[PDB]
Parts: C-alpha cells; structure tokens; sequence
C-alpha cells in the first residue's frame, strides 16, 4: 500500500503529539543578574547651576 | 562692583571711537571719573565685608588697593603721552587698551570672591603687562626682561593652580568666606608642607621674595614709564594681597614654614638696600628699593599678627604711591638726557627747582619720615617683629639706616652739586610733569589725616 511521497512533502515541517514534557531550562541557565534600577522622577534644574568653580549658572 | 567694572570696560569703546587728538583727554577724564567712583568702596564695616554678589566682594584690605589702581590709570596716561607722541593713532589706542585691560583685570582680581577666579584674573594681568614691556619698551633688553617676568611668575603660579583645585576637591569650596568660616588646622606632614609651598610660592615670587627677585630689576627698568608705574605700584601688591587671603588655610603650618622666608626677606632687605648704595642706574636703584619694602611686607604677612597685617597694608599702599612717583621723577630726566645713568645729569636743583622739591618729597617718603603712612606701616611691622623676636630690631634698624643713606644719596647725586657742563637741553618742567608729581604726592600726605583707610580689615 505504500505510496511514494511527492516532491516537497518530505521536506515539510510537521507536528508531533508527544507525551514528553517540554524541557523547562534546556540551557541549564543560571539566574540572570538583577538590572540596574531605572530612572524615575521629573527633571529639575541643576541646584545652583553647574557649580563649576566660580560660575553661578 | 559692576558700577566700577562696566565704566572701565566702556573706556575701550570710547578710546577706540574718539578722535585721534582727543585720545588722552578722553581717557584721562573718564579714568579720573572712575577713580572718583571707586572711593565709595572705602565705606567699610567693622566686622563683615561688603558682599555685593556671589562673585565680587570688598573689604578694608582690597578697597584701598582698588582706589590705588583706579588712581594709577590716569597718572599712567599723563606719563605715557609724552614718549608716545610720535606713535600712530592705532598704536596709541592699543597702548591705552592695554592699560585699560590691566586696570579691569586688577579691579576684578581684588574683588573676586572665589580663589580660582582670583587666580585667573591675577594671571590675566600678565598679558597686557608683558605686551607693554616687550612692545613699547625702549631697549633690546626689554625682550629678556619680558621672558624673565613671564616665566618667574608662571613657575610660581602653576603649582598654585594645582593646589587650588586640590583644595576645592577636598574642601568642596574655594569661596573666600567659606574658606574662612570652615577653616581646618593644617597638620604637620610632607603632603601639607608641599601644599603650603604651592599655596605660597606664587605670591612669594610676585612680591618678590629676595632670591626670587631677579626678574624685577629687568622688568621695572626695561618697561616704559607707565609699565614701571603699574609693575611697582599694583602688581607687586598682588602677592601681598593673595598671601593675606590664603594664609587663613595654612595655620599652624605657617609657624615653622615661614622661617626660611622670614630669614630670606629679613636679610635680603639688608642685601638689596646695600645694592641701592652702589647702583649706577637711577631706574635700577628705584627698582631695587622696592625689594626691601616688599621684604618688610613679607615679614609682616609671615608673622600673622593684627599689627603686622595693618602695617603690611599701609606699607603696600604707601610704597605703591612713592615708587610710582620716583619712577616718574627719573623718567622726566630720562626724557631730557635719554639715559638712565644717574651721574650723567648732576646739580639739577639749580635748573629745575620745583622738580627738585618733588624729588625731595619723594625721597622723604621713601625715607619713611613720620608721620607719613610709609613710616606708619614700617613702624607697625617693626613693632610686630619686635614682639615676634627682639633680635629683629637689629636688622630692621640697619635696614632703615641703609634706606636713609641710599635715598638721600640719590637725592644728593641727582639734584645737588654742580650741573653738568655739556648738557644744555634741560628744558623747564612742563605743567604736565609738575601735575604728575603733585597728583602722586598730595593724596599720599592726605592719607596721614585718615590713616585707618589703609590699615586693612584688622584695624
Ligand atoms: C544686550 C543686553 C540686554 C540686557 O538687558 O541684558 C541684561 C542682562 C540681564 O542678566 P541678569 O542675570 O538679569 O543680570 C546679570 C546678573 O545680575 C549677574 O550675572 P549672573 O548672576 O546672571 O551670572 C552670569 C554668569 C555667567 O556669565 C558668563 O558665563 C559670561 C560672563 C559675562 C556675561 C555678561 C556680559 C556678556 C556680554 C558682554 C561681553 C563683553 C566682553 C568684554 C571682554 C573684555 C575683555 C578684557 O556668571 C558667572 O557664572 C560668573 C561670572 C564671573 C566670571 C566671568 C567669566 C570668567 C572667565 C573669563 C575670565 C576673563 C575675564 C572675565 C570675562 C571677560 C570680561 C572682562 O545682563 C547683561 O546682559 C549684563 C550682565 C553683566 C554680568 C557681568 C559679570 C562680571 C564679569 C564681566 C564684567 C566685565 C566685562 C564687561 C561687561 C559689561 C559691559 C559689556
Ligand atoms: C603737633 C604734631 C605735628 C602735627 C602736624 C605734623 C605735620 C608734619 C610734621 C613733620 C614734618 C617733617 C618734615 C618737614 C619738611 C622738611 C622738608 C621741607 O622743608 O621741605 C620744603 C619743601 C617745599 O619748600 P621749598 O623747598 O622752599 O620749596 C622750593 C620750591 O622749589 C619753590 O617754592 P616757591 O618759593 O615757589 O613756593 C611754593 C611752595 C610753598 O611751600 C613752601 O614754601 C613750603 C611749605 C612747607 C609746609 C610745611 C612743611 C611740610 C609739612 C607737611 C609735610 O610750594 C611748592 O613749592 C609746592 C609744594 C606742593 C606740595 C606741598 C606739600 C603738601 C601740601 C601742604 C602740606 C602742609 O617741601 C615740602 O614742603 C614737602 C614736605 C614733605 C615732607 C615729607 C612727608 C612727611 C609726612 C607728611 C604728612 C603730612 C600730613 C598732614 C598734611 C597733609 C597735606 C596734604
Ligand atoms: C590738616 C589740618 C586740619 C584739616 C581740617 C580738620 C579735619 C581733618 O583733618 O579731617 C581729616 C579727615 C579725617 O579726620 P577727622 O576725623 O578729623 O575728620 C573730621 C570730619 N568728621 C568728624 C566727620 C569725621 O581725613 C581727610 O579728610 C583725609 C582724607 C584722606 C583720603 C583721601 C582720598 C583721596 C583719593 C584721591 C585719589 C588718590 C588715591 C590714592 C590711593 C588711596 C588708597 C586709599
Ligand atoms: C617639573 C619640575 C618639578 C616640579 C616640582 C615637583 C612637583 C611634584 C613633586 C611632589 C610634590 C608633593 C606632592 O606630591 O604632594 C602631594 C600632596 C598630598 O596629596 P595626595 O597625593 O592626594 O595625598 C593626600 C594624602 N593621602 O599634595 C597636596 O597636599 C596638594 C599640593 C598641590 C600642588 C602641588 C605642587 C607641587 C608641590 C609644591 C612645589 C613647590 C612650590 C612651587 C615652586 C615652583 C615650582
Ligand atoms: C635662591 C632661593 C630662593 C628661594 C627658594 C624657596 C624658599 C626657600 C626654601 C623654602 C622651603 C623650606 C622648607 C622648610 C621645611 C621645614 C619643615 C620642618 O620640619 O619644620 C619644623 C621645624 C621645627 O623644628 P623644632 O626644633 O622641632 O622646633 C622646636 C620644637 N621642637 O622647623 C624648621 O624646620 C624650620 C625651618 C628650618 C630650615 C630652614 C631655615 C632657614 C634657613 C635659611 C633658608 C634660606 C633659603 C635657601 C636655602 C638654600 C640652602
């Protein structure tokens, strides 16, 4: 009864109904580092300006 | 300070936009007007300073210096316009521009509330001064004089810049008021010793300290008359004023760090007074006498007493006026005989009687004859030194003796004796020259009536 596959059928991506659970951490990854805290708040002008030496602005 | 600074800045557009023949008239009129305005800074307070803005302030130390600068500008203009009569209009305007720039820089230097701003303004004074000396000086020696003055000052000043920024990074401020109110004692370590040296050496070389003074004869001799006037009168005082300001962060390290400088100045005042006894150049003799008075100022600042600071302030003011007068008096003879050799033109009292009188007044003030403010400053410093150590009276008495000797020797050799036979071009004194001497001498004597105006903030 064996029909021979046509051109392109054997190259298809198919799906398989497996019973195996999906691996959780296939890379055996460490915990990722905590990120640097983000920037919050509204911009206020520099207190007393640049404060570079004798400059007042 | 803007009511003083902005009029001075306005001298430049006015100078450059005035007619070719109204240059001296306009500059003189409006610089005298600015000097009138600067007198209102002498209204000082007993305790606080005049803190106008965040960037400029005035106290009893800097107000007489500001008045001296604003007064020196017009006298400069009267002294210059003779030897610069043959110059081009643009070049005269450039000379006036240099003088105005110097005055503006000095005005902001003496009122800068911040140490780094003071540093930049005090360094800025080099540029017009160097330009004046090297471009409008008379001899080939003006170039070497300019190099000496520039590089002595800069070798002094750059370590001061490093020390100032280090102090700002460690203390947080270079503000004079903050520096005083947050004063920390200075510990005894090599780090602090070299911080002291960096903070002190620029003002030391500026005064100048004996041994670091070899630029001053060159520069004050080779410069044109206005350049010599400013160099002797206001530029030397930058070292004393800066030293008085910055010694408030150097204690108690100054107690023993001052010993080499105290020794150097106490002996070098003797050394340079003796040099004056043998100087064959009149302008060089006058230049060498500045070293002794400035050595006295050095001692006064280094011993750190209220009386020493009062005397140093008064002495700086009086020396400015007297040294500028002496340079002008020598220049009047130089413009006649075209030479600075002192025994060239002798017996001048029988040719220029009122100029001989001006010479006698200048010599008497250089003598520190009482009750002149020269004597007040010298005597206050001498008393403070006597308290510091009684043995100081030997050296200071020797110095006042030698000072008398060389001052009166200069007077006698130039004014007295027999006139030179072959010198037949001693024309009568112009109204301008007599007015120059009178405007030098009259405010000097009037200060004796109100001596507290020049006794500094410790009065
Ligand atoms: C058109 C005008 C329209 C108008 O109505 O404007 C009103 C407008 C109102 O502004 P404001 O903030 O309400 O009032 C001013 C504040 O009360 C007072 O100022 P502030 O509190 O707003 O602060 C301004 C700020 C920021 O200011 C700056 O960054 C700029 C500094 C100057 C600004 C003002 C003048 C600018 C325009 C004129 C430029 C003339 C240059 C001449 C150069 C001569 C060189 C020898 O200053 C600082 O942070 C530090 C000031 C001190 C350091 C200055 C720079 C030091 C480094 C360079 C050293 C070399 C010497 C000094 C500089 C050169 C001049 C000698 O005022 C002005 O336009 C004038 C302001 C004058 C400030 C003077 C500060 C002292 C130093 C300069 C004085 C000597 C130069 C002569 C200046 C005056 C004659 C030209
Ligand atoms: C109770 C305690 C004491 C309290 C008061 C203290 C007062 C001082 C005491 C100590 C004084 C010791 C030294 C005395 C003088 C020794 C040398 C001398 O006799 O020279 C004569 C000589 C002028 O007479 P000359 O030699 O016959 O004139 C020849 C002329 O070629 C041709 O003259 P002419 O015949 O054509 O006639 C014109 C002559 C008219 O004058 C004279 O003939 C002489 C006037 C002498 C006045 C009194 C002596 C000086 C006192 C104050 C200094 O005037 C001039 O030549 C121009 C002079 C312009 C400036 C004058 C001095 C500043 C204003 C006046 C101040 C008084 O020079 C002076 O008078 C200048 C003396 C400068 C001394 C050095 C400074 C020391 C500290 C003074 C502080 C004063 C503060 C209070 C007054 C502030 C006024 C702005
Ligand atoms: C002398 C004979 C008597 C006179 C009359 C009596 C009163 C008297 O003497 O008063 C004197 C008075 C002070 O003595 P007084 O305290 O007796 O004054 C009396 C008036 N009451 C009571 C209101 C105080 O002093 C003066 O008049 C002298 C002024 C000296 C300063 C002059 C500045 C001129 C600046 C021109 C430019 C040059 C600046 C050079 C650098 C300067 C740096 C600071
Ligand atoms: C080029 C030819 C040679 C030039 C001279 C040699 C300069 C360098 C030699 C060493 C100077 C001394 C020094 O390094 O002082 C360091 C001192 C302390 O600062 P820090 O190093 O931070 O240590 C703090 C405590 N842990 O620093 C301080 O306390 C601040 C000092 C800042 C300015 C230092 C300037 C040099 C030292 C003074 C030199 C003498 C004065 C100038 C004379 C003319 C030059
Ligand atoms: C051509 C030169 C032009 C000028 C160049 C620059 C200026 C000169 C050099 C400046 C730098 C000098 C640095 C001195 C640092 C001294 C540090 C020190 O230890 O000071 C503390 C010390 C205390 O001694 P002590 O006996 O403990 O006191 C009694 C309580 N025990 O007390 C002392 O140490 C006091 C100081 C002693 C050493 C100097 C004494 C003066 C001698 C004359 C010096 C002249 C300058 C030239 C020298 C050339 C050599």
């Amino acid at each position: 009864g064996w029909v021979r596959p046509d051109l392109g059928e054997l190259s298809k991506v198919t799906k398989v109904k497996t019973d195996r659970p999906l691996p959780e951490n296939p890379y055996h990854s460490r915990a990722r580092p905590e990120p640097n805290p983000e920037a919050e708040g509204d911009l206020k002008p520099a207190k007393h300006g640049s404060r570079l030496f004798f400059w007042t602005m | 300070m803007l009511k003083i600074i902005i009029p001075t800045t306005m001298l430049l557009p006015m100078t450059w936009m005035s007619k070719h023949n109204m240059i001296w008239i306009n500059a003189t009129v409006h610089s005298l007007l600015i000097s009138l305005i600067s007198l209102s800074l002498l209204n000082q307070l007993g305790e606080n300073s005049l803190n106008f803005s965040l960037t400029f302030f005035s106290d009893s130390l800097s107000a007489p210096l500001l008045v001296l600068t604003t007064w020196l500008l017009p006298l400069m203009l009267m002294a210059s316009q003779s030897h610069l009569s043959k110059e081009t209009t643009t070049r005269k305007k450039l000379y006036i521009t240099m003088l105005i720039l110097l005055q503006l820089f000095l005005i902001m230097t003496f009122t800068a509330t911040e140490l780094i701003l003071f540093y930049i303004l005090f360094e800025a004074t080099l540029v017009p001064t160097l330009i004046i000396i090297t471009r409008w000086g008379n001899q080939t020696e003006r170039l070497n004089a300019g190099l000496y003055f520039l590089f002595y000052t800069l070798a002094g000043s750059l370590p001061l810049l490093v020390a100032l920024v280090y102090i700002q990074n460690t203390t947080g401020s270079l503000n004079f008021l903050i520096i005083h109110y947050w004063s920390h004692p200075l510990s005894n370590s090599w780090s602090n010793i070299f911080m002291w040296l960096a903070c002190i050496m620029a003002f030391m070389v500026k005064m100048p300290l004996y041994g670091l003074h070899l630029w001053l004869p060159k520069a004050h001799v080779e410069a044109p008359i206005a350049g010599s006037m400013v160099l002797a009168a206001v530029l030397l005082k930058l070292g004393g004023y800066g030293m008085m300001r910055i010694t408030t962060i150097l204690n108690p390290l100054t107690n023993y760090m001052a010993y080499p400088f105290l020794m150097l100045s106490m002996w070098g005042m003797i050394m340079t007074s003796s040099i004056c006894l043998r100087q064959t150049d009149l302008k060089s003799l006058i230049a060498y006498s500045s070293v002794s008075h400035m050595a006295l100022v050095i001692v006064a600042i280094m011993i750190q007493t209220p009386w020493s600071f009062m005397g140093a302030t008064a002495l700086m003011i009086a020396h400015g006026l007297t040294s500028s007068m002496l340079f002008c008096l020598a220049n009047t003879n130089y413009e006649r005989v075209h030479s600075r050799t002192m025994i060239l033109a002798r017996g001048l009292q029988t040719l220029l009687p009122l100029m001989a009188t001006w010479w006698l007044m200048a010599s008497l003030t250089n003598l520190a004859l009482p009750p002149s403010i020269n004597l007040i400053g010298e005597l206050f410093i001498i008393t403070a030194s006597f308290s510091w150590s009684n043995i100081t009276i030997i050296l200071m008495g020797m110095n006042m003796m030698i000072t008398a000797l060389y001052s009166l020797y200069m007077l006698i050799t130039t004014q007295r004796g027999k006139y030179t036979h072959h010198i037949n071009n001693i024309k009568a004194s112009f109204t301008r020259e007599n007015a120059l001497m009178a405007l030098h001498i009259l405010p000097l004597l009037l200060l004796t009536l109100n001596p507290k105006m020049i006794l500094g903030p410790l009065y």
